[PDB]
């Protein structure tokens, strides 16, 4: 259970759980990702 | 036949067929193999996850 635990932080969770708003105030990190997604997925609708 | 006797007991062991392997060390051997096998099947398993 223990490498099932390892294998399970690589997979899901890099370091990602582990900020917040207040640390790195200007915009947080899934604010950040939910931008990513919505200009990718823009990018992508054009492209196709 | 006293001597005959005590070596029939002994290697039978009070089992019907014929006992050449330590019982218990038999059974030792098996559960060995059968936890070894779970952890196999465990192991196989992550690796197809990996």
């Amino acid at each position: 259970p223990e490498l099932q635990g390892i294998v399970g932080d690589w997979w899901e969770q890099p370091g990602q759980a582990a900020l917040s708003e207040e640390l790195c105030q200007g915009l947080s990190l899934p604010q950040w990702r939910l931008r990513w997604v919505q200009a990718q997925g823009a990018l992508q609708k054009l492209c196709s | 036949n006293k001597d005959v006797d005590m070596l029939c007991d002994t290697l039978y062991q009070g089992g019907n067929q014929l006992l050449l392997s330590d019982q218990e060390l038999t059974e030792q051997f098996h559960k060995v193999e059968s936890q070894l096998n779970k952890l196999n099947h465990l192991l196989t398993d992550i690796l197809a996850d990996v």
